[PDB]
């Protein structure tokens, strides 16, 4: 089981990075999918989540209507598109995969490095 | 009409499905009220699950959920404390059918209130309303007390150990069915749909008790509920009567039962938090096998108990059961790999042969007309043990996490040295 993200990198403010997360090791059609960014010198800042269909899409206030989570069960690549990037968005974006159950494990990803500047 | 085993099966299924779904709703609602879009479990451990940094908001929501579980459980425990000891002593004077029908109806009503809150997404404080409404009518504790009193009223003196072990094995089979049929149902479109089985199971238990159950109190007298001779009948069970050296044994066996079921209740919960820990990192199927193997000890001991009674007394069977629990909980404490973690599960194949023995040794010390009062006291003790186990072990595990994982299991194994000493001393001194 590994969730590998690759959409990160140096983007000037006002960027449109499209993060991806290709899951290999489980079904990916039964798992909820989240997005968390550990900003430098801070803790996790959970950004989104989405049920195995796409009906329960939830954001935080700092990303509402600005980050757009999406998954493709066919391609097994969870996405997240980021508009209006600010130098406050510099972080290490991870990609966890829970089951929304209390006896199921979390599968974090390696984490890309978005460096809005 | 066959027996009261299906009542406890359905009630235990309802309770074991209710606990995880209720705490999952607490997680959902408390997180949503605070804008926390994240996983609903506690913080993970190792295998790259994180970066080592702590989550101020996830920890806050987790503390809120733990505190709300504590609040609803303590409210239920207090009202059950004041209702079980009123409906049990009464039950031995009017019969076991009314006191097995009332709590099933209360469980169905709390299931309906829980469903109404979950479907309407109401505040989590209305869960406390359902808990109190069920607790007043007697709760799953009163189902337990009535079922054990019915088994004590329909068996010989010699057959009580085995016929209590049978019912306790049914209890654990219901627990296993809940764990691996709401475990893989709560994951797949869970948290509401699996909760309809709680209401269904409680309604089925209520109907089975009211219609298909056979009353076992032979000479049913005429007693008045709300008399204060029901709270007095548990006091003049422990302190006043049975002065002939069978009054100390009641206290000692109650102490042994308290410690034993406290250890069991705490160590079941730490089991999945440990299995999906840092050096284990078990998948979703391995922990399912772990839960199943934990809940097959019940039937393997209903077998080892019945087999060992052919050569031993009914107390040394419990001494053997407590050595199987200590070898398992010491092995599991020192398990940093899956063969050693499953060997601990296998070693505890007679772990559950000591609780029925203590229950029967308590039930053979009281008169045939006080098996309601005794098992009401025992049910209250088993609720207090649930609360104390949760508190103590969920306080130990975070603290001894970077020093020695599994120290909670080794501490549970150490605490099991007191029931063993108590029971061995009790048998040796009396037989000498």
């Amino acid at each position: 089981v590994q969730l590998v993200e690759s959409g990160g990198g140096l983007v000037q403010p006002g960027g449109s990075l499209r993060l991806s997360c290709a899951a290999s090791g489980f079904t990916f059609s039964r798992y909820w999918m989240y997005w968390v960014r550990q900003a430098p010198g801070k803790g996790p800042e959970w950004l989104s989540h989405m049920n195995p269909s796409g009906s329960d899409i939830k954001y935080t206030d700092s990303v509402k209507g600005r980050f757009t989570i999406s998954r493709d069960n066919a391609k097994n690549t969870l996405y997240l598109q980021m508009n209006s990037l600010k130098p406050d968005d510099t972080a290490v974006y991870y990609c966890v995969a829970d089951r929304r159950a209390l006896g199921s494990p979390e599968y974090w990803g390696q984490g890309t490095q978005v460096t809005v500047s | 009409a066959p027996s009261v085993e299906p009542l406890l099966f359905l009630a235990t299924l309802a309770l074991g499905l209710q606990v995880p779904l209720a705490t999952q709703y607490l997680w959902d609602r408390l997180g949503a009220e605070r804008g926390y879009v994240g996983p609903n479990a506690s913080s993970p451990h190792g295998c790259g699950n994180g970066s080592g940094a702590v989550d101020p908001l996830r920890e806050e929501v987790e503390a809120l959920v733990a505190h709300w579980n504590l609040c609803i459980n303590l409210g239920g425990f207090f009202v059950g404390l004041f209702s079980v000891t009123l409906f049990g002593p009464w039950s031995d004077s009017v019969g076991r059918r009314p006191v097995l029908v009332l709590p099933a109806v209360g469980m169905a009503v709390q299931a309906a209130v829980y469903l109404l809150v979950m479907y309407l997404r109401l505040h989590v404080a209305y869960l406390l309303l359902g808990r109190i409404i069920s607790g007043l009518l007697g709760d799953y504790n009163l189902i337990l007390a009535g079922c054990f009193a019915s088994v004590a009223d329909s068996s010989n003196q010699r057959t009580r150990t085995f016929r209590v072990a049978i019912l306790e094995a049914c209890l654990g089979v219901a627990g296993m069915v809940a764990s691996v049929g709401g475990g893989q149902w709560r994951k797949a479109e869970g948290y509401i749909n699996p909760f309809w089985l709680v209401l269904a199971a409680s309604l089925a238990a209520a109907l089975y008790a009211a219609l298909c159950l056979q009353e076992t109190v032979k000479q049913r007298r005429a007693a008045k509920l709300l008399t204060l001779q029901h709270y007095k009948a548990v006091y003049k069970l422990y302190t006043a009567p049975e002065d002939l050296s069978s009054r100390r044994k009641l206290a000692l066996y109650s102490l042994a039962f308290f410690l034993l079921v406290t250890v069991h209740f705490g160590t079941k919960d730490l089991y999945v938090l440990y299995e999906l820990g840092s050096p284990l990192c078990w998948a979703s199927d391995l922990i399912g096998y772990g839960s199943a193997a934990s809940y097959l000890a019940y039937l393997s001991s209903l077998g080892g108990l019945r087999l060992l009674q052919l050569c031993l007394e009914d107390t040394w069977v419990a001494e053997i059961g407590l050595i199987s629990n200590i070898a398992g909980l010491v092995v599991i404490s020192l398990a940093t790999t899956t063969p050693l973690m499953f060997t601990g599960y296998g070693i505890m194949f007679l772990s559950m042969a000591a609780t029925p023995v203590i229950r029967a040794k308590l039930s053979k010390l009281v008169s045939e007309t006080e098996q309601g009062a005794l098992f009401a006291s025992v049910a209250c003790v088993e609720g207090l043990c649930s609360l104390v186990a949760t508190g103590v072990f969920n306080s130990l595990y975070p603290s001894t996490l970077h020093f020695m994982r599994g120290f909670p299991f080794l501490f549970g194994a150490i605490l099991l040295l007191i029931p063993a000493a108590i029971m061995g001393w009790i048998e040796i001194q009396d037989s000498n």
